[PDB]
């Protein structure tokens, strides 16, 4: 019985059953062609190579820390008086996904074209999708290249690479993008722009004496001579702009 | 380039093999396949026609005593220094000289025909047959041999022959082929001679099988009877109508006929004087 092709993960330890009949029997196990263990003797010179005897008629391989060069063919050559017997079983070892390069936290001002990337590697070949935490988003095309020309402002945020097997695939790493944009007034006073800007008050010639997205100016026991047009100055590194309104 | 080393050796012969090792190897051993046959002193098969010949700490080698055909295999010898593993492996290749095991029987066809001829032969390596023609050099390389629109002279023996390069004979064989067509009338004489002498008549039709040739004079046949005083003689090819002296009666037309299984014909000659 048992099976033909045994698939593990790397560095876990397999066990390549291979029960023997009643008798005199001798068992050896063979890696390729060579011999790993005939009998009681361990030709073998590796450490992570041992036997399990559950019972007398057991004879199993056990292969601990199992890497990607110990995939192969594996014999357990069953000698009967009558008929030989063989069990040949095909080991493959599986290395988990594992991205070893992402484009690092970065901040690029609006409008301009820039490409993420992420690389993966792993057995087999991972493959690296894309996403946005933007709730408002779609999924991006399976690609270790992510590039977007003239980003707005809205496209900012996390973005989620995700490199994936199929097998244990998590594998999962964020980079958060900044755009820059240059300020503008939509209200007035309230406005919306990042960097975060030092609103001024600048009523008719000169400014006179704050949440960070808007300004709110005081009008309390009004005077004849503070009546006038005013204006919004809203200005940042990246542009400013100003708006009056009339008191 | 591989470590796949061919060693053919004739059925029924003993082969051995030899593996050479250096002095720091710590175990050692022949594998038929997959299956342990020695384990350094240790034999593991339990077939009397494998034995060891020798184990110096610098070769070991065995013995395959009556190497049959199931015995071709991948043999490796597999040995241990105190580093790494080592593998050598031969390939047991079993050879069989050559013989046809079935050949076409004489067949016979009519002219313009069409005629296959198989020589089936067993051997390892795989045999290559030939075909040949006795009469006429003819050699096609196939197990089977088609003729179409066989002719009168492409009947005779066809010789097959076959040979997988083994130092034994090729044993060859040959089947005969025998063409039929109808006769033909190729040559008539007739005879204007004078009273007194002899004369004769003759035609000449070849067939396969020989035409059956008769006769006949005006109405009737001749029955090569001394009664009239004629006598024919027939042959293969040809009959001739032979006359003795003379006779009143003997002078007139004078047909004769050539027929076999595939058609007949007939030709008119006269005898005057
Ligand atoms: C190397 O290993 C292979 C298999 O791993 C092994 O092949 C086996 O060979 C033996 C013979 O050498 C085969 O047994 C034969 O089977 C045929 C049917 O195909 C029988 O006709 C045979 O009967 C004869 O022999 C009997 C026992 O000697 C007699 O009792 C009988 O009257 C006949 O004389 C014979 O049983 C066997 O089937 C194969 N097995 C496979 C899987 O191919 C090969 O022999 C090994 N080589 C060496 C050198 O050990
Ligand atoms: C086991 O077999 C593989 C071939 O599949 C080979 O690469 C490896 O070296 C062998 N031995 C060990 C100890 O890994
Ligand atoms: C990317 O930005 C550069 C700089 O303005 C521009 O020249 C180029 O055309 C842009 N690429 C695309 C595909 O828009
Ligand atoms: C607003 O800014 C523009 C551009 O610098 C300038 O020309 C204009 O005078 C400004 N107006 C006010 C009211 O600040
Ligand atoms: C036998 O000879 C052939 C020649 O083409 C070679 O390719 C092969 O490796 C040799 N060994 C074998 C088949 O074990
Ligand atoms: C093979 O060896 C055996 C015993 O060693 C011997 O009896 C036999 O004659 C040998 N084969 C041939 C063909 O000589
Ligand atoms: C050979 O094969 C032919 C093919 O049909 C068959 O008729 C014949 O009986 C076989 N044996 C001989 C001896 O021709
Ligand atoms: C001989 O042949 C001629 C021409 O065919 C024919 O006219 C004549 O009758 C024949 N002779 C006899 C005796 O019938």
């Amino acid at each position: 019985a048992a099976v033909d092709n045994m698939m593990v993960r790397k560095g876990d330890t397999a066990v390549l059953r291979c029960y023997l009949e009643d008798g005199a029997s001798k068992g050896a196990w063979l890696n390729r062609s060579s011999i790993i263990f005939a009998g009681g003797d361990k030709w073998s010179v590796d450490p992570r190579v041992s036997i399990s005897t559950l019972n007398k008629r057991d004879y199993s391989l056990q292969i601990q820390n199992v890497d990607v060069t110990d995939d192969g063919p594996y014999t357990c050559s069953v000698q009967t008086q009558h008929t030989p017997r063989t069990m040949q079983v095909h080991l493959t070892v599986q290395v988990p996904p594992k991205i070893y390069d992402i484009s690092n936290d970065m901040t690029v001002n609006e409008g301009t074209n820039v490409t993420l990337t992420c690389l993966a590697t792993g057995k087999p070949e991972p493959s690296i999708s894309w996403r946005h935490i933007s709730p408002s988003a779609k999924p991006f095309e399976n690609g270790q290249y992510l590039d977007i020309y003239g980003i707005t402002r809205d496209q900012a945020g996390e973005y989620e690479c995700s490199a994936e097997n199929d097998v244990s695939f998590p594998d999962v790493r964020k980079v958060k993008v900044v755009v820059n944009f240059a300020p503008t007034i939509q209200e007035i006073c309230e406005g919306a722009g990042v960097p975060p800007p030092a609103f001024e008050w600048y009523k008719g010639e000169k400014k006179l004496f704050n949440f960070s997205t808007r300004s709110i100016l005081t009008v309390t026991n009004v005077t004849q001579e503070h009546f006038g047009n005013y204006t919004c100055v809203a200005a940042n590194k990246l542009g400013t702009t100003n708006a009056s309104l009339p008191l | 380039n591989s470590p796949a080393d061919n060693y053919t050796v004739c059925e029924g012969d003993n082969a051995t093999l030899s593996c050479f090792i250096d002095e720091h190897v710590t175990r050692v051993a022949w594998l038929n396949r997959s299956n342990i046959l020695y384990a350094g002193n240790d034999r593991w098969t339990s077939d009397p026609r494998v034995r060891l010949l020798i184990n110096t700490p610098e070769e070991f080698s065995i013995l395959i005593t009556e190497v049959g055909l199931g015995d071709e295999g991948l043999y490796t010898c597999s040995f241990q220094t105190r580093h790494q593993p080592y593998t050598t492996q031969v390939y047991l290749i079993v050879h069989v000289p050559a013989r046809i095991v079935n050949i076409s029987s004489p067949v016979t066809v009519n002219e313009g025909g069409n005629v296959n001829l198989l020589c089936l032969a067993v051997g390892r390596p795989e045999p290559t047959v030939t075909w040949r023609q006795l009469r006429d050099g003819f050699t096609s390389e196939g197990e089977i041999l088609e003729i179409s629109d066989i002719q009168r002279g492409q009947a005779g023996e066809y010789e097959c022959v076959t040979h997988n390069g083994v130092n034994s004979a090729p044993d060859s064989r040959r089947v005969l082929v025998t063409v039929n067509y109808p006769p033909t009338i190729t040559d008539v004489t007739s005879a204007r001679t004078a009273l007194g002498r002899a004369a004769l008549l003759r035609c000449e039709a070849m067939a396969v099988p020989p035409a059956d040739f008769q006769w006949y004079k005006d109405d009737r046949l001749l029955s090569s009877g001394t009664a009239e005083g004629l006598k024919v003689q027939t042959e293969r090819t040809r009959s001739m109508l032979l006359f003795a002296n003379v006779s009143a009666r003997h002078y007139g037309n004078y047909t004769c006929r050539a027929a076999n299984r595939l058609g007949a014909s007939s030709a008119s000659m006269r005898l005057l004087r």
